[PDB]
């Protein structure tokens, strides 16, 4: 199947320590991942009944915002699933390590 | 093949290399002559070799 | 008492207090006047390293609704809503065929 290409993100999703995390880090030795989400859920909109579509921006921490780039690796269609197939043998043959 | 040589050279690995020398020597020499008996395997065997 | 009980050496941004607290502090430290006290010698008299544990996520199972009327099993049935079902003792369907 002549595809041998995928569109992927060019960078990691950044998570950094903000000041609101930092006061909890110094004061109690705890940080919570994306504190702002929890505070917006608790103190701003109290009820906000649990919904998948509402939480879809929350669960992805900027992974969807990344720019795309072409990636070279072949795929096969196992039934309905287009699955990528590759090897990593050459980068270990370069270093004389067991694969 | 780096699979056989990944652990460096040792007595057992050298011996298995000699055994596979013997195997491939008996089996895949004069491959084009053995292509006659295969019949329907005309192209794919020569391409693989 | 014991040296470190509630003594947390985290680098809190302390307040500056004008009053003096060192009046007979050594002898009061010797007797045990105030509990949960630590003496920090000068080589360990520093801001501590900052450490934390992190809650990476909280995720909840979201249960989708399933309607009988939207599954194809109801092809094999005819669904009539019946307002007062308890009032019916028995229903009856009678077939008259001439051959």
């Amino acid at each position: 199947e002549a595809d041998n290409q995928i569109m992927g993100p060019s960078s990691y999703a950044s998570f950094v320590v903000r000041g609101e995390n930092l006061v909890t880090a110094v004061s109690y030795g705890r940080v919570m991942r994306t504190f702002e989400h929890f505070m917006a859920r608790i103190v701003d909109s109290p009820e906000k009944a649990g919904s998948t579509k509402s939480d879809l921006p929350a669960v992805a921490a900027g992974v969807e915002d990344q720019p795309r780039v072409p990636i070279s690796a072949a795929v096969i269609k196992l039934g309905n699933h287009a699955v990528a197939v590759e090897s990593l043998q050459k980068m270990y043959n370069d270093t004389q390590s067991p694969y | 093949d780096p699979t056989f040589t990944e652990r460096g050279f040792s007595k057992t690995v050298k011996s298995d290399l000699i055994a596979m020398f013997k195997r491939h020597l008996l089996e895949h020499s004069f491959f084009l002559d053995r292509a006659e008996n295969m019949g329907s395997g005309f192209s794919q065997y020569v391409r693989s070799r | 008492m014991a040296s470190n009980e509630g003594v947390e050496n985290r680098p809190f941004p302390y307040l500056t207090v004008d009053a003096d607290l060192l009046s007979n502090l050594r002898q009061s430290a010797a007797e045990g006047l105030f509990h949960s006290f630590d003496l920090l010698v000068g080589k360990d008299a520093r801001e501590a390293g900052i450490k934390f544990e992190v809650l990476l996520g909280v995720y909840t199972n979201a249960i989708q609704y399933v309607r009988f009327l939207e599954t194809a099993l109801a092809v094999s049935c005819v669904n009539t809503e019946f307002k007062d079902l308890s009032r019916m003792t028995d229903g009856k369907i009678q077939f008259r065929i001439s051959v």
